[PDB]
């Protein structure tokens, strides 16, 4: 896994890809 | 919050992982 | 209709520019 | 759900704002 | 709508996305 | 330019839809 | 043929990354 | 318009540059 | 099956970010 | 490859990782 | 050509569209 | 590596065209 910095669109497509079928949620206001 | 922790600071798939449904 | 994974990738990103501060859950099925 | 909707017909960020928090 | 610094390719996605079937222009050097 | 305006600062839609066709 | 919404978002990465400062006009149905 | 071309057989960055300005 | 194009890019993103410091070769057709 | 399992099926960041070197 | 710093996902998509069916490779520790 | 060359600095076409196969 990628060791640096996930920001922006780039932290939400990890989110995405990694959580699968699971889903994910997403606040930035944290 | 995910951000503090994956953009403010390096993070790991286990930790991106901790913000799934 | 389109590959659904692939479409989704693009989803999120949409709401990850739209929806800013709000925040947002991505559950494919619920 | 958004995909339901969005991944069959285009969608504009209107229709996807519906689906945010 | 993110609150955010919208730069590169992001910007472009960005522009791609809100204005649709309108279409839209791209110059960086500005 | 929407750069300067969106890249360098930050904008709201309607300052990035002042940029389409 | 594919779904053009996603692909158009795929070709506007392309011009942004191809055209650079000459930056391009995107219109999907001149 | 390069949606036409691009979008129903695989342009490379070639093809894509003569879209572009 | 889908576009292998688009596809492809999507794949792409998925290994820089699983793949990390490894690396990576991408061969479509080997 | 990676496009012949991936592309036709859904793949796994696992799945994908089995492509890493 | 973008003239411009590609960094992260970024450079991989340039890589990824620049080489075509030729692929490429790709190392971080680098 | 091209990090160095294409993301510490700025590289043309050519440039990311030797890390191809
Ligand atoms: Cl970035
Ligand atoms: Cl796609
Ligand atoms: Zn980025
Ligand atoms: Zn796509």
């Amino acid at each position: 896994f990628v060791n640096q910095h996930l920001c922006g669109s780039h932290l939400v497509e990890a989110l995405y890809l990694v959580c699968g079928e699971r889903g994910f949620f997403y606040t930035p206001k944290a | 919050g995910i951000v503090e922790q994956c953009c403010h600071s390096i993070c790991s798939l286990y930790q991106v992982e901790n913000y799934c449904n």
